[PDB]
């Protein structure tokens, strides 16, 4: 079983680029991170920051999650992110995505020891 | 550095009462949930009581309902546990925790060093 901390890193971290490299970034990344294996994941966000800066968010401001849970944390700085949304003509197994770049505060839910992000909750 | 400073607890006779206290220092914001967990030797850590910073969302383990009472100073990072009618099975190390949700220990990221509570017979 992949851990929840490892799954967050696979689904949401891209420390290798400062921002989406092209309008095909999401098509490429949703495939290579295996987010289209048995269905098209309808939306996803990648964070273009170091793993240490995103893990640090779990020590920053404690806030409510989108669903009202209270183990969420909001980043002190805005972070570079890419939002991936499935296109209307996308049809598993042939998944297609629109790439949109943003720079926003991120909110993540954290768990565990070590206490790390296990869920990307929102950008604000 | 955040420090959760716990006080109180210790040795008491079965049937007796004790209070535990915990004040967080070093955190620049408000922890929405704080709580009390406990672990006996050899057993898994268990949530005892938790409360949110508005004085609501109060939750207790079934085995302490009616006997234990949690409280916080409204809007601040302090939490207290009054324990009455103590039983030998309440003997454990008790931990304050901050920053999680309800009684789910995996969600809490800041932990006190732990305070022994010993209930004798
Ligand atoms: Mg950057």
């Amino acid at each position: 079983k992949e851990t929840a901390a490892a799954k967050f890193e696979r689904q949401h971290m891209d420390s290798s680029t400062s921002a989406a490299s092209s309008s095909n970034y999401c098509n490429q990344m949703m495939k290579s991170r295996n987010l289209t294996k048995d269905r098209c994941k309808p939306v996803n966000t990648f964070v273009h920051e170091s793993l240490a800066d995103v893990q640090a968010v779990c020590s920053q401001k404690n806030v409510a999650c989108k669903n009202g849970q209270t183990n969420c944390y909001q980043s002190y700085s805005t972070m570079s992110i890419t939002d991936c949304r499935e296109t209307g003509s996308s049809k598993y197994p042939n998944c297609a995505y629109k790439t949109t770049q943003a720079n926003k505060h991120i909110i993540v839910a954290c768990e565990g020891n070590p206490y790390v992000p296990v869920h990307f909750d929102a950008s604000v | 550095q955040v420090q959760l400073v716990e006080s109180g607890g210790g040795l008491v006779q079965a049937g007796g009462s004790l209070r535990l206290s915990c004040a967080a220092s070093g955190y620049a914001y408000t922890y929405i949930y704080m709580g009390w967990f406990r672990q006996a030797p050899g057993k898994e850590r268990e949530g005892v009581a938790a409360m949110d910073s508005g004085g609501g969302g109060t939750l207790y383990a079934d085995s302490v309902k009616g006997r234990f009472t949690i409280s916080r100073d409204k809007g601040k990072n302090t939490v207290y546990l009054q324990m009455d009618s103590l039983k030998p099975e309440d003997t454990a190390t008790y931990y304050c925790a901050a920053g999680g949700y309800e009684l789910r220990d995996r969600t809490y990221g800041q932990w006190g060093q732990g305070t022994q509570v010993t209930v004798s017979s």
